[PDB]
């Protein structure tokens, strides 16, 4: 896994030993080759897995994380290229530091054999996020965002560490494999419900679960884009990966302990759908998307079968990817007009073509159209609650029809009827935002043909 | 339908319910009772492959039918007669429920006559 | 594609002689279709087969005995 | 005299039947012509701003920020714990979650019984 | 190419009441003591081929007769090469 | 009622302008200035290139790699009737069991 | 629509308006023109027989009862004319309708096509521009204090100067521009 | 479509027709200036009814805003040659 | 002629355990009498619509 790693770690020195205008080539060119190089962890086996050390393994269910992280960087390079023009050289370095390092820690995270090591990286991801969100952030709210971000995420994790240190002073040990071959029940006690929720809530704050999602909508909102892509993307991802790891201890009190969240995901899916169709911002409306899809994800991840598991990942994959690319158009139209109010610029379709036919690729693949891994992974984890109870398919169509609703609302809303007079500075569409927008859409097209390298370790 | 009327209209009892149609036995009427008559066999009707609901005692014409339709293909029009004999048979067919329809409605007239009588006769 | 057809201003519009042909040309093949077909075809609308009376049949084919036998 | 035509929310009264319109007052008329006014004296600012050849961007309006402002952020600092706004909270946001709850466990409980009894049909349910 | 001909319109004096229902309306209204003055803006459409009109059935039989006539030589011809 | 002298005036001195904007959204004969640069027949040839090379391809397709896999292709076992012989076999169905002719 | 809205309508505006609505919708009823012509003019009889009331009461209690008839009698499916603002075609054309300043943001081997058309969008563009500064101060000087009281706006008085805001009147883009 | 590109000299004789059917003018004395209300002594209504027929007769509707201070054939022309963008 | 039928399973895409998913079509009586009826009526309106749309 050192392979992968050490090329993401000289990405800094050669950052900070680069020309004050050759930053953003050599950053995106080295950073796609790493993409490149990481790209043949897909090569998985039906057995165990590919346990490189002691310390990093790798997982089917951990490749797709790690490829989507390594793509995720060159992007991310593209859409800060242009808002971060005025800005000293050594301050796009230290943004550039800040990337890598959110990447570095992403790509040790996921592999990770050790549970308390996978806390540990976990963790510290925070700190290049909440600096990215409270220093190249634009209104005054950020500093509160940030606020809020930091502290839910720890009000979560804190209990969990004494939970793992716990498990540790009892098993004997923390790693993963050792965890799975050695797993045993757990008894219906107190004890035992106070430390499946100390394992559980971690995870469940950064999905977010549907009562406690209160910072990403403003978190997502006050980032730049970079922080807003990565924030959707990979780092909503990581309470998902964490969950699949660690209700492997919690059986069988999964089956009592789920209940009100599987209620709060099914309700919070239909309340956060319905959020979205009176929304007066394009980035809270791609917010609470983020959340409805997270909550059917939470739904899969605690019915815990193999189709929801299968459609937990794959949904995870495509829901990045969507969440990015909804992103990337909203501050392609934010960097003209200033506002990010959703009503204020109109008519673009007729201004803009090309960026339109991107908008309706992504409301399209939001919308979950077949065959895309967006429907995939919808697919099974609506038949795998459907044979939980039958009763689940009221909620799911229901979300189904409000979020078809809401991703046609936001595209005829920006793109159709008729210009604003008012407004005259919309330029044509460079290069770089038609070519971020096709880097975003062409591998969900491409993943659509070769759906079993995303669907898990079940598959 | 006109026996809907009478048999909504007038008494449920005077007219047959169709779903548990006949109620009486067969060889009740007239002790010959014949046996109903088919011609195609299980195995050439299945190799025929007609359909479930066209398995009836009609099947031959049918069969005759679609060979008649197999080997004229170009000529559509040309197997004007199997068509006719085919539409004869379920012509009969046809007939034949009617008369099975009639005959339980007599019977059930009959049987009402019957009991009045005896009621009136016992009354008596 | 078609020819060149002024406008009129409150007059009935020009009329080709080709497009009155063929309206009447299908018109009149339809009609004569319909013609042909009930001809050669009359019992596709009137049936061949007649109904039977089921009053008319006697109490003899159908099993009925003078309410004394059986 | 004819059937009188009776409003609702989503069908309102039509501007020809509203007996406002038919009772005139001098005050009425310079309440009209003074609204003419505000609307006039914002349309000149918009058309002034507007037809500028030196503006090179989007004519900034106070009424949108101010419609997006209050939708958004001025809500809690304006909230006040009522009766109404307690018992709309709990219901609304704990009762779905309870009905729910109810139904669902109910069905699974239902299916768990029929397993153990074994009349559920479970026959061909490979994948779950 | 488009239609470019200087189409000229035709005399205003042509369009008359006389022989159109415009007439028969006229006739009423001055039977109640008023008068339509459009009456003649109106007349273009009752004056040249939109004068004659055809009924529902007439227009469902557009084109029986030679269609018939079509039906009665094809089934003598039948008759004839049949009886052989 | 009627138009104000100042809104005829305006109105005057606006369709003129407008008219004169509208007269000059013209083109020239020379307006389209094309940059010229470079580096049975008919039906003949789309007959081949959208009919031919496709159904070349799907045959070959079809033929020696999707019926190379079991049970990719299955068709209907045609028809059997009475009086029929096989090709395969050559056999002779026997003929069904010479109902009344009548009518 | 051209013209600026008044502060109210007056009794003869909303009386000529009612008009003209009850002979559109009883043309919608009376589909042949003989037929429409006849009722018309019996419509038209119908208003005739109180046009001198002088009683202002009177005629304000007359037109109420006449606007109820009216909706009560209204066609529920009203005759539209295609491109009125319940036509089939009310704004077909709007999505190619394409503003004027988006040819400032063309390639330059775009405007190598059609030179003639540039020069005279340069000439446009420089009488604009003096035009501006003369409109402003005439439209300061010309509107009342404290604001104006209704939206029309006055013409040119002088020989070299334009109509005050007449550059997004006189470029609209076209009622069919493509 | 097909529509030919209708110019001012079609719209002026196509209004001066209509108006010459109207009965309640004389067509000698009709002119492209003439006033409605005072050079031939029509009444609103009538005014409305002649709007009507412009309406129908051009195929489009003018608001009764606009409509209401109509008075003149030219005005009518000039309306009509604005909301078609005619040229010449 | 005949009553041809056919399954053409031609490419096989993702297997989920028990469940095999392919790229199948059904060549019935329905697809096959269908088809044809669609592609006349969608010949007649293209070439309707080249002289509908030709603005
Ligand atoms: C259907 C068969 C197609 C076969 C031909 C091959 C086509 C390959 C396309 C690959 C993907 C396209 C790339 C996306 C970006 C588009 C690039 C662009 O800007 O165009 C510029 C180019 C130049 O135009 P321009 O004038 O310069 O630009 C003017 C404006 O942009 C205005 O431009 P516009 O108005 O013309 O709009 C652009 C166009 C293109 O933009 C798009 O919207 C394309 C993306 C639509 C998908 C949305 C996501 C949903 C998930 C579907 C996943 C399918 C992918 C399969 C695997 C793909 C491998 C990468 O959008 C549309 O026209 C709407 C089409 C809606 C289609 C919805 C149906 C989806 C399911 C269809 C069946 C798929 C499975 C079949 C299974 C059974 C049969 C085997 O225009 C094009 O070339 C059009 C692109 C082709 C149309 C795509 C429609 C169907 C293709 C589906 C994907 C491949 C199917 C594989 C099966 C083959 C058998
Ligand atoms: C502009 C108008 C169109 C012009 C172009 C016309 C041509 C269109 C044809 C292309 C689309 C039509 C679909 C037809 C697909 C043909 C190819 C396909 O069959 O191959 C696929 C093969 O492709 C791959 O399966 C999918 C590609 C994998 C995508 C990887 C993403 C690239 C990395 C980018 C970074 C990752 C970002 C996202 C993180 C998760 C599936 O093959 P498969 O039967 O299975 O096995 C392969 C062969 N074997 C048997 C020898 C093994
Ligand atoms: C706010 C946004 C979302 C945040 C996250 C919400 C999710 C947290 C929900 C916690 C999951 C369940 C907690 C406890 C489940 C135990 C089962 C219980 O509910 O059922 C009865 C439990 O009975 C009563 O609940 C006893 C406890 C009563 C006191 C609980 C307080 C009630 C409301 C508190 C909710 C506040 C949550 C937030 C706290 C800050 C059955 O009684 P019994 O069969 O005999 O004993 C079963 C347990 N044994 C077997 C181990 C002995
Ligand atoms: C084009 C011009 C070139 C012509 C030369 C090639 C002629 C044909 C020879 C091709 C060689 C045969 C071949 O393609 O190999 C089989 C290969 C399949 O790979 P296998 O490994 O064998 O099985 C699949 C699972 N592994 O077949 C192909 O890929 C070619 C044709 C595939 C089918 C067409 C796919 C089109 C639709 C794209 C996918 C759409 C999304 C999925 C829909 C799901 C529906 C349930
Ligand atoms: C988003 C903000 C959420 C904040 C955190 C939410 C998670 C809360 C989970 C509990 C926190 C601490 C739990 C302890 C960690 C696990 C350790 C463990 O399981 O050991 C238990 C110890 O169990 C405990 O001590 C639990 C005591 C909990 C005290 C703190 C209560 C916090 C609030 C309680 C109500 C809410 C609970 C769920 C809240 C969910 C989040 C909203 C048994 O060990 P022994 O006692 O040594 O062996 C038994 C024989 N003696
Ligand atoms: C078929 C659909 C339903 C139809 C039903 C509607 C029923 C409507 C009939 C009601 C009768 C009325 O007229 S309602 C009576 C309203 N009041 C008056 O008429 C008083 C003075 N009249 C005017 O002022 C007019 O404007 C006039 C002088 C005519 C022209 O003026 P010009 O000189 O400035 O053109």
């Amino acid at each position: 896994m050192l392979k992968i790693i050490i090329p993401t770690t000289m990405l800094l020195p050669m950052t900070w030993m680069s020309k004050h205008n050759m930053i953003w080539i050599n950053a995106t060119v080295h950073s796609l080759l790493i993409s490149l190089i990481s790209l043949s962890l897909l090569n998985q086996l039906g057995e165990n897995s590919l346990n490189f050390s002691l310390t990093f393994f790798s997982d089917s269910l951990s490749a797709p994380l790690l490829v989507l992280t390594t793509w995720l960087l060159p992007l991310m390079l593209m859409a800060s290229q242009s808002h971060l023009s005025k800005e000293t050289t050594t301050r796009k370095k230290l943004y550039i530091t800040m990337l890598i390092l959110l990447q570095l820690f992403l790509i040790m995270t996921f592999t990770a054999t050790e549970l308390i090591l996978f806390y540990i990286l976990f963790e510290a991801t925070l700190v290049p996020t909440l600096i990215i969100i409270t220093r190249w952030g634009n209104q005054t709210e950020r500093l509160n965002a940030g606020l809020y971000f930091l502290f839910y995420t720890l009000a979560g994790s804190l209990p969990l560490l004494v939970a793992l240190v716990y498990i540790q002073n009892t098993t004997g040990s923390l790693n993963f494999l050792i965890i799975h071959y050695w797993s045993h029940p757990l008894s219906n006690s107190w004890s035992n419900i106070f430390m499946w929720l100390a394992c559980i809530m971690a995870f469940m704050v950064k999905m977010p679960l549907y009562g406690l999602h209160l910072w990403l909508p403003k978190a997502h909102v006050e980032a730049p884009i970079a922080g807003s892509m990565v924030l959707a993307a990979v780092l909503l991802k990581l309470g998902g990966y964490g969950m699949m790891r660690i209700t492997t201890i919690l059986n069988p009190l999964t089956n009592y302990m789920a209940y009100p969240f599987l209620m709060l995901s099914m309700w919070g899916m239909i309340m956060t759908s319905s959020i979205c169709l009176r929304q007066t911002d394009l980035k809270s409306l791609i917010a609470y998307s983020s959340v409805s899809h997270m909550a059917l994800v939470i739904v899969a991840i605690m019915i815990q079968t193999p189709w929801s598991f299968m459609g937990a990942t794959a949904l995870m994959i495509a829901h990045g990817l969507t969440s990015s690319m909804l992103f990337c158009l909203a501050n392609t139209n934010y960097e003209r007009v200033h506002s990010r109010t959703m009503i204020l610029a109109r008519g673009l379709q007729t201004l803009l073509p090309l960026m339109a036919t991107w908008w309706l690729v992504a409301s399209l693949t939001n919308l979950a159209l077949p065959p895309s891994i967006n429907l995939i992974g919808e697919l099974f984890i609506i038949t795998a609650s459907f044979s939980w109870s039958n009763i689940t398919i009221i909620l799911m169509g229901m979300n189904m029809m409000i979020t078809a609703l809401y991703s046609l609302y936001m595209l005829i809303t920006t793109q159709r009827g008729k210009y604003t007079h008012h407004i005259n500075n919309i330029k044509p569409s460079f290069t770089r935002e038609n070519a971020l927008m096709a880097l975003h859409i062409l591998p969900l097209l491409l993943l659509t043909l070769n759906p079993k390298m995303i669907l898990g370790p079940l598959y | 339908g006109a026996h809907l009327a009478r048999r909504y209209l007038g008494d449920a009892s005077k007219e047959p319910d169709p779903l548990r149609m006949p109620t009486f036995p067969p060889d009740y009427g007239f002790p010959e009772r014949k046996e109903r008559e088919m011609v195609a066999t299980q195995q050439e009707m299945n190799d025929a492959q007609l359909m479930l609901q066209q398995r009836d005692y009609c099947a031959h014409y049918l069969i005759q039918l679609l060979k008649c339709k197999r080997d004229s293909f170009p000529n559509f029009l040309a197997c004007k007669h199997e068509q006719h004999d085919w539409d004869y048979c379920e012509h009969l067919d046809y007939v034949k429920r009617m008369k099975e329809f009639e005959r339980e409605r007599r019977l059930l007239q009959r049987k009402k006559r019957r009991e009045q009588r005896e009621a009136e006769m016992a009354r008596g | 594609g078609g020819v060149h057809i002024e406008p009129r201003y409150r007059q009935f519009p020009q009329l080709t002689r080709s497009q009155l042909i063929q309206a009447e040309f299908f018109s009149a093949t339809m009609w004569f279709w319909i013609l042909w077909r009930f001809w050669h075809d009359s019992d596709a609308v009137l049936g061949h087969f007649p109904y039977p009376d089921p009053s008319q049949w006697t109490d003899e084919e159908l099993g009925i005995l003078p309410d004394d036998e059986d | 005299s004819f059937p009188k035509y009776k409003p609702s929310r989503l069908a309102t009264l039509p501007a020809t039947l509203d007996p406002a319109e038919y009772d005139i007052s001098p005050e009425t008329r310079k309440a009209q012509a003074e609204r003419l006014a505000i609307r006039s004296r914002l349309k000149r600012e918009y058309l002034l701003q507007y037809n500028d050849p030196n503006r090179l961007g989007v004519i900034e309006d106070p009424a949108l920020i101010r419609w997006t402002y209050a939708r958004s952020a001025n809500i809690y600092p304006n909230f006040r714990p009522t009766p109404k706004t307690s018992l709309l909270g709990a219901l609304f946001g704990i009762g779905p979650l309870f009905f729910w709850y109810y139904v669902f466990k109910t069905d699974r409980d239902k299916k768990e019984k029929l397993i153990q009894e074994g009349k559920l049909d479970q026959t061909f349910n490979i994948s779950y | 190419e488009h239609g470019h001909s200087k189409m000229e319109l035709p005399d205003y004096k042509q369009w008359k009441i006389e022989g159109t229902p415009l007439e028969t309306v006229q006739e009423k209204l001055a039977a109640r003591g008023l008068r339509d003055p459009w009456g003649r803006n109106e007349a273009w459409r009752y004056s040249g081929g939109f004068a004659n009109n055809v009924s529902f059935v007439g227009a469902l039989l557009k084109g029986f007769k030679w269609g018939f006539a079509a039906f009665v030589v094809a089934v003598g011809a039948e008759y004839y090469l049949e009886s052989q | 009622s009627g138009y104000t002298p100042d809104e005829k005036l305006r109105l005057q001195q606006l369709r003129e302008l407008r008219r004169r904007w509208l007269k000059d959204q013209e083109l020239s004969p020379r307006e389209p200035v094309l940059p010229p640069r470079r580096v049975t027949y008919r039906h003949s040839i789309f007959a081949v290139t959208h009919v031919l090379i496709p159904v070349w391809i799907i045959h070959y397709y079809l033929k020696y790699h999707v019926t190379a896999k079991p049970y990719t292709v299955v068709e209907r076992k045609p028809r059997i009737f009475p009086g029929d012989t096989i090709l395969e076999t050559g056999e002779v169905i026997p003929l069904m069991k010479e109902f009344p002719d009548q009518h | 629509a051209f013209s600026a809205p008044a502060a109210y309508l007056t009794h003869q505006q909303k009386v000529l308006r009612l008009y003209k609505r009850a002979l559109r919708h009883l043309e919608s009823w009376c589909v042949h023109r003989d037929k429409y012509r006849y009722f018309a003019c019996l419509m038209r009889a119908r208003f005739d027989e109180h046009k001198n009331e002088k009683d202002m009461v009177k005629a304000t209690q007359l037109l109420r009862q006449a606007e109820e008839e009216f909706w009560y009698g209204q066609h529920p499916q009203p005759y539209i004319f295609p491109e009125s603002p319940g036509g089939t075609s009310y704004e077909r054309y709007e999505c190619y309708k394409v503003p004027e300043w988006c040819l400032d943001d063309w390639h330059p081997s775009e405007k190598a096509m059609y030179p003639d058309y540039f020069a005279k969008r340069e000439q446009w563009k420089r009488l604009r521009r003096e035009s501006w500064e003369r409109e402003v101060k005439q439209l300061q000087e010309e509107t009342p204090p404290g604001g104006p009281r209704t939206e029309a706006l006055p013409p040119a008085r002088k020989e070299g100067d334009l109509p005050p805001l007449w550059w997004h009147i006189v470029t609209r883009p076209r009622e069919r521009p493509m | 479509s097909d529509a030919p590109p209708l110019t001012l000299e079609a719209i002026k004789d196509r209004v001066l027709y209509v108006l010459k059917l109207y009965d309640k003018i004389d067509p000698e004395k009709l002119s492209v200036n003439s006033h409605f209300m005072k050079d031939l002594g029509l009444d609103s209504l009538d005014q409305v009814e002649i709007i009507m027929a412009m309406e129908d007769e051009f195929g489009f509707e003018i608001p009764d805003i606009d409509a209401e201070k109509l008075m003149c054939p030219q005005e009518i022309v000039d309306y009509i040659a604005d909301k078609k963008d005619v040229y010449e | 002629h005949t009553g041809q039928e056919m399954i053409i399973s031609n490419w096989h895409w993702m297997t989920l355990q028990t469940v095999e998913l392919s790229l199948s079509f059904k060549m019935d009586y329905f697809s096959v009498m269908f088809i044809p009826v669609a592609l006349f009526v969608t010949w007649s309106i293209m070439e309707f619509s080249m002289w509908y749309m030709h603005s």
